[PDB]
């Protein structure tokens, strides 16, 4: 018997025996998050320590095959995804090490607490307050002391943490056969042994950087107008032609801009479009939202939610007497077992949140007849972007009158068309260059192009030049920004904001055209084309069994990634900016800085 | 008149019924073939005939009126039938080509699941070769996935053949347990003691 047969055989028993265990592990998992106990805490504990044992003497198994005689492409992948040695490859002293690493990271990060020249016992944490103060403080002098102690006191105990993590994965990355833990991570995009959808890691950044190509005259545009808005809010400390501080993007690190719109929203006389009053009059409540959800889904074409789904789901919170957390998730047990875990309340945030997880569990269900090491999305973005797309056809006016929610003797206008894409350019396009300038920056640090007393300064030249914030004050090269960020911090990678964010608009884009839309694409709905959603469920049920690029072919018709759409999207906004960008110089000065 | 009616019942009506691998076979051979399934659970989800139309069944004589039974999952259902390919028809139970009968399968996830896992039904994921129409194996013997016999020890590239199931409640109709009769006639050119009530 070939090589081929022992695999396959080897495959099955290791689908079987880790489709139970995992289903054990998040049935654990579950009850814990459903009900906070020590009980149940014990249970997710030896659950996950037995899974884990489990997956790991697999992949120990798992090695015993060259995998250079096998030609099936599934086992291939199979194979793949589980003969991953991992972090075991490295010595046990550098594994323990790492390890004590990251715990510590991860603790200094969430037990990282600011004492304040103001009193002795006024110290407050990150999550709260901190947030409050960088979100609506509109004191310059604050926001600026918080933005800088913040950082100050974080990333200067963290640098010594991250000269170290930093040389232990590359080590660990560079004993698998790869170039650096950057490249191991660009591993996900990598698409091998098939001839006309291949992708090789090096493509990634090339292709990516072909994308902020096209998208920077959108985000210099949106930048100047954010800037010439912000000269009245805060006077005496914005340049007309220089960068924008640090201190007034409107967050710790400046990811969103959300919290800008409160000042520069362009018609503040108009609110936005906003059903939270309209649900309650109607007597809305959790079950009714998902239940509209739930039609507007199989109205597009895809199976009804699954009976457990409604038995099994805890959709409201019962009271602090089963404490869960409230974050949105959508719970995927496994073996025909979904879930959706949020503390749904009467609101259009909840409603969107509610759309948005039934999509993601949509998505789980369509793959769900897919082995067990194959049962996920085609990459890390896929599954974010699949589950948005919901919620953006289901923000538009039309969706909300058409089910009840708008007024009929409500038509839309201009003013408040342009307020929602200002409003949402400030999330999707604003943080792009963060997101890119980020993972370019790691990416960097973890091939040794950036010496190590090169860290911070060419940190901030590339913020200056990319993304236009400039230092608030001089920052020795103790400092560690990039570490005061959680997904820096905790080992997570960055760049699925980005493939995520643009395969977004290339799925918008890409069922638009199959619904027969006549208008803007920020106004279509998917809502009744059976023939988008077929041709989405015909992806979808692909999952993880087929490279990205093709699955991505199957809908947007494209083998690689592409901007356009995201820039089509934003084209009235973009033509509204540059009617108005015209006061004052489009651009920045890096040169300029405020100290 | 009546003579004395089919304990279809027993087999329909069981607290327990068997695993897959060690499928039963009931023998009704002196009972009068009165066909009333329908009171067993009349929601069933699959009530296919082969070989016979659905009522005419019960107004037609028979030699023997072999009755087996197991439990599968749901998705698993479609394997029993004439004709068909996968782990449970190849490996557990084979139905001839020209099967003259009928299967009935109706959900038991109340009886044969429970919050902990029912790990009590068995059924086989490897075997050497395929098995025969009707034909029953129990052997546990360690499947050689390899190339040496490994001196029947479970190690690598030597798994036991049996896996288990474990039901429980929360599974989704997929994989919920499906307790499964198949009807199965057959004429031997012989004298037909017995036969359905008129
Ligand atoms: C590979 O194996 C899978 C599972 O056995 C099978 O479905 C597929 O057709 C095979 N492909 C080949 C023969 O390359
Ligand atoms: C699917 O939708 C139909 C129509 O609402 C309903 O009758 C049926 O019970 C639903 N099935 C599931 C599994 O929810
Ligand atoms: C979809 O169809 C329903 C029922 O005909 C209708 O009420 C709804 O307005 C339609 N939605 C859109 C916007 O296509
Ligand atoms: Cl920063
Ligand atoms: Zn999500």
């Amino acid at each position: 018997s070939t090589i081929e047969e022992q695999a396959k055989t080897f495959l099955d028993k290791f689908n079987h025996e880790a489709e139970d265990l995992f289903y054990q592990s998040s049935l654990a998992s579950w009850n814990y998050n459903t009900n906070i106990t020590e009980e149940n805490v014990q249970n997710m504990n030896n659950a996950g320590d037995k899974w884990s044992a489990f997956l790991k003497e697999q992949s120990t198994l798992a090695q015993m095959y060259p995998l250079q005689e096998i030609q099936n492409l599934t086992v291939k992948l199979q194979l793949q995804a589980l003969q991953q040695n991992g972090s075991s490859v490295l010595s046990e002293d550098k594994s323990k090490r790492l390890n004590t690493i990251l715990n510590t990271m991860s603790t200094i990060y969430s037990t990282g607490k600011v004492c304040n020249p103001d009193n002795p016992q006024e110290c407050l944490l990150l999550e709260p307050g901190l947030n409050e103060i960088m979100a609506n403080s509109l004191d310059y002098n604050e926001r600026l002391w918080a933005w800088e102690s913040w950082r100050s006191e974080v990333g200067k105990q963290l640098r010594p943490l991250y000269e170290e993590y930093v040389v232990l994965k590359n080590e660990m990355a560079r004993a698998n056969h790869y170039e650096d833990y950057g490249d191991y991570w660009r591993g996900d995009y990598e698409v091998n042994g098939v001839d006309g959808y291949d992708y090789s890691r090096g493509q990634l950044i090339e292709d990516v950087e072909h994308t902020f190509e096209e998208i920077k005259p959108l985000y210099e545009h949106l930048h100047a107008y954010v800037r010439a808005k912000l000269m009245n809010a805060y006077p005496s400390y914005i340049s007309p032609i220089g960068c924008l501080p640090a201190h007034l993007l409107g967050d710790m690190w400046g990811r969103f801009w959300t919290n800008l719109y409160s000042l520069t929203v362009p018609f503040g006389q108009k609110p936005n479009i906003d059903v939270t009053d309209a649900m309650v009059d109607q007597a809305w409540d959790a079950q009714r939202i998902f239940k509209e959800a739930e039609k507007f889904f199989v109205s597009v074409g895809l199976p009804n939610m699954t009976q457990g789904f409604w038995e099994n789901s805890m959709l409201t919170d019962p009271g602090n007497v089963q404490k869960a957390v409230c974050h949105p998730t959508a719970w995927d047990l496994g073996k025909g077992d979904f879930r959706i875990l949020m503390c749904t309340k009467v609101t259009m945030d909840d409603f969107l949140t509610a759309h948005h997880e039934m999509g993601h569990i949509q998505y789980d269900m369509a793959y769900a007849a897919q082995p067990f090491l194959l049962r996920n999305g085609a990459n890390e973005g896929f599954h974010e972007a699949v589950g948005e797309i919901m919620s953006l056809s289901a923000a538009t006016p039309k969706h909300l009158k058409s089910i009840g929610l708008l007024s009929p003797d409500f038509q839309e206008d201009n003013e408040t068309e342009i307020n929602f894409l200002l409003k949402q350019a400030l999330t999707i396009v604003g943080t792009l260059p963060f997101t890119y300038m980020l993972e370019k920056w790691r990416w960097m640090v973890f091939k040794g192009e950036i010496p190590k007393d090169q860290w911070m300064k060419k940190w901030w030249e590339m913020k200056r030049e990319i993304v236009g914030v400039v230092e608030p004050v001089p920052h020795d090269e103790t400092y560690c920004d990039p570490a005061s960020l959680f997904h820096v911090s905790n080992d997570y990678s960055f760049i699925r904001y980005y493939t995520r964010t643009l395969y977004q608009f290339q799925f918008q884009e890409a069922l638009c055209q199959a619904a027969k839309h006549e208008g803007p694409l920020h106004k279509c709905d998917i809502s009744n084309s059976t023939e988008a959603g077929q041709k989405l469920f015909n992806m979808l049920r692909l999952g993880k069994s087929e490279p990205w690029t093709l699955a991505l072919e199957n809908v947007v018709g494209a083998k690689n990634m592409n901007v356009r759409p995201l820039l089509n999207y934003f084209e009235p906004l973009f033509t509204w900016l540059k009617d108005q960008n015209k006061n004052s110089f489009v651009g920045w000065s890096t040169d300029w800085s405020p100290y | 008149n009546i003579t004395n009616l089919c304990p279809f019942d027993e087999v329909f009506n069981a607290t327990r019924f068997a695993s897959v691998y060690a499928w039963n076979r009931k023998r009704i051979s002196n009972c009068v073939a009165d066909y009333s399934v329908l009171y067993n659970f009349a929601p069933f989800f699959a009530f296919k005939c082969y070989g016979v139309s659905p009522t005419k069944l019960n107004d037609l004589c028979f030699t023997n009126v072999y009755a087996d039974s197991f439990v599968i999952r749901g998705n698993e259902v479609s394997q029993i039938a004439p004709g068909q390919t996968g782990n449970i028809a190849d490996y557990n139970y084979k139905l001839p080509d020209d099967f003259t009968g009928c299967v009935i399968a109706w959900n038991s996830n109340k009886l044969d699941s429970k919050v902990g896992g029912n790990y009590n039904y068995l059924y086989r994921l490897f075997r050497k070769s395929n098995l025969k129409p009707f034909e029953r194996d129990i052997s546990t013997e360690i499947y050689q996935a390899g190339n040496k016999p490994c001196n029947g020890v479970a190690g690598f590239n030597c798994y036991f053949p049996l896996r288990s199931y474990g039901f429980r409640p929360t599974y989704g109709v997929g994989h919920q347990p499906y307790r499964v009769v198949v009807l199965s006639f057959e004429l031997l050119h012989a004298p037909a003691t017995v036969c359905g009530p008129k």
